């Protein structure tokens, strides 16, 4: 109604459009961060898998129980989400992914597992009643694989032990700055000289395949805070944009306000004036 | 309001006052929006100060006892000026928000917040 | 090791089985539960699809 809250109203939007406009810089300062520590994790991981290849085809005598498939009813789930909001669709677009391929297993009479690390996932579970074996929150920016052992050694000990016949890491992929995708990948089920082997082949291949698997859990974290940036970056320029429209249509009804507001007192000065 | 009035002590601490209130004033919209942990480090400490400082500003006067039910309280200058550079300079960032509301003198303060 | 290259695929922390297990029974412990729920809700994808929609309308 008056011109006084108008103008009011139009400053709190101003103030708070200010600040989502310097939280996108923000955003892709700590995305670049992301990217370089996502960079800086391949070359450990494709080193492990070109031994793994190696070894597991110069010694055909043993098969360790992650390389061969247990065609059986109950699968193993590591969903990877985040702490915070203010993100695009990030967690709405992975748990339609993953409730989408989840429906295909319990149609088919599967039982399900399911690891969660962020909070975002623990409340979807929490909330929908998922029965979430082992979970994780609240890590930093920049993760650290000591803090995955715990989680990811509870669903690999669960497939050793015969529990589990699959396992799967729910996560985002970084497809451009513009783009994430939400994927479920698998994970348990994976020139012509030998090495000297120092200790057994077969025991070093029953350490190599934990500390893969586990570099694969670190790299799909990683990723996903990379994809969450991202997602943050799109959210708060959207926020600035709406905040536009809204300082545009106050600032016409504003006007309007204004223009009434003399043509009524000069309504009231000339009335006056004809009566004295 | 002049330091060759009041002094520079007198004068810097009004200022000083001043400045935390005006800079409270333009977070205060953001914090409903966005809420208080999206701020950074030095802006959560700033707004913590600037609630007490508001809060400290209160005082039971005795012709109001009526309508406060409390007693009322007389606060001279220098107990003024020393209770606003305390909490100016941090010296009661661990008390309660609520302990600064309707004592009077800041040991008033320091006395409520252990009740 | 190669003929022409060295790799070593280190270790943030010790790897033992009295520090890795701690972990394990850590993160089997953090499980918080308040309902045992079966899994085979379909209230989740009417959520999910309420929650999509809204965030086209934001855009």
């Amino acid at each position: 109604a008056g011109a006084k809250e108008i103008r009011s109203k139009i400053a709190s939007i101003k103030s708070t459009q200010k600040i989502t406009n310097a939280m996108e810089k923000v955003a892709v300062s700590k995305m670049r961060k992301a990217q370089m520590r996502m960079a800086a994790g391949r070359p450990y991981a494709e080193r492990i898998r070109q031994v793994i290849g190696h070894l597991a085809n110069a010694n055909p005598e043993y098969r360790h129980p992650f390389m061969v498939e247990r065609e059986v009813k109950r699968v193993g789930y590591i969903v990877v989400s985040s702490d915070r909001g203010l993100c695009g669709g990030l967690n709405i677009n992975l748990f339609k992914s993953l409730v989408k391929d989840m429906s295909g297993y319990r149609e088919q009479g599967a039982e399900i597992d399911l690891c969660v690390i962020g909070s975002k996932g623990a409340s979807f579970f929490r909330s929908f009643g998922g029965n979430v074996v082992a979970a994780i929150s609240h890590l930093g920016e920049e993760p650290s694989i000591n803090d995955l052992i715990g989680s990811v050694k509870v669903m690999l000990d669960a497939y050793l032990e015969g529990r589990i016949d699959r396992l799967f890491v729910v996560s985002n992929k970084f497809v451009n700055t513009m783009t994430q995708k939400p994927t479920v990948e698998q994970l348990i089920p994976l020139h012509h000289w030998d090495y000297l082997y120092e200790p057994d082949a077969k025991s070093l291949l029953d350490g190599l395949l934990v500390r893969y698997v586990e570099s694969q859990v670190y790299q799909a974290v990683v990723e996903n805070n990379a994809c969450e940036q991202a997602a943050r970056m799109i959210a708060m320029k959207n926020a600035t944009d709406n905040a536009g429209e809204l300082i545009s249509d106050l600032q016409l009804i504003y006007n309007k306000a204004r223009q009434a507001a003399i043509t009524q007192e000069i309504s009231e000065i000339v009335g006056g004036a004809a009566a004295v | 309001l002049d330091p060759l009035v009041i002094g520079q002590d007198h004068y810097d601490t009004a200022r000083g006052v001043q400045y935390v209130l005006q800079r409270y004033k333009e977070l205060k919209d953001i914090i409903a929006i966005l809420g208080m942990d999206e701020l950074s480090e030095a802006d959560k400490l700033l707004v913590a100060r600037a609630r007490k400082i508001q809060r400290f500003l209160s005082q039971p006067f005795f012709v109001a006892e009526v309508f406060t039910g409390s007693p009322g309280k007389y606060v001279s200058l220098k107990d003024t000026i020393a209770g606003f550079k305390g909490i100016l300079n941090g010296d009661y960032d661990h008390l309660p928000e609520q302990a600064f509301y309707m004592v009077g003198g800041i040991e008033e303060a320091v006395e409520k917040a252990k009740k | 090791v190669q003929p022409n290259m060295v790799k070593v695929l280190a270790d943030t922390v010790v790897r033992a089985g009295d520090l890795d297990e701690a972990a394990a029974q850590e993160a089997l412990k953090a499980a918080e539960k308040a309902l045992q729920g079966k899994g085979a809700e379909f209230d989740y994808s009417a959520a999910a699809a309420r929650l999509a929609e809204a965030a086209a309308q934001l855009r």
